[PDB]
């Protein structure tokens, strides 16, 4: 069996920008 | 997606384009998107398409990467855990 | 390990129609 | 589900089959579903079943796939997005 692990992560980080309709 | 300051892969070990979650710890939304490379050195956490609806520039989040492992090294992983400040510069990578 | 990729999209696509009971 | 012109999903390297995830521009819904082929040229992208519910006629979206990598393809992987219009006709097309 293989598992799904948590590898790593980016903790509290905050948010600078938003773009709803960004095209890429 | 999410344009992430590329220093903060490189400190997380995420890779460009790889799938991550997103938990939102003003709101509590959670979702799953991917890492897009941002300017080095910005601390750019930018959220691009629909995910805009959900995660709002000023909120405070989690982006988490999962794998897949074999169990031998599953049983012997240390995961990264990069912690930054309101500007996103880095603090300390803690690993295990 | 294994890693997820974000691999391909279609971006910014309209939807057309829609068919709550589809049988198929 | 979700009903994809062919011509698209060639476009993308998106199969049959595969699971999609659907990200709503328009109203912020996320979703998992899986991809349908539609006729091609038509430009259709249809809402099948009980994701009907979140994703209506008109909405602006996002379908991702996601795939399982080994770590020296992961690193070299060139994510395709297709870019389309109001109908759903291939604009451009980009690679990584």
């Amino acid at each position: 069996m293989k598992r799904v692990m948590f590898h790593a992560k980016i903790h509290r980080a905050t948010v600078t920008q938003a773009d709803l309709h960004y095209v890429g | 997606x999410v344009t992430v300051d590329q220093d903060l892969l490189d400190a997380a070990g995420i890779l460009p384009f790889e799938q991550v979650d997103i938990y939102d710890i003003t709101n509590g939304a959670r979702l799953t998107t991917y890492a897009l490379p941002g300017e080095r050195g910005s601390g750019v956490i930018g959220i691009n398409g629909a995910a805009a609806h959900l995660v709002k520039p000023g909120d405070l989040v989690i982006l988490v990467a999962y794998g897949v492992f074999d169990e031998e090294e599953a049983r012997n992983l240390k995961p990264t855990v990069v912690l930054v400040d309101e500007r996103n510069r880095i603090l300390e990578v803690r690993k295990g």
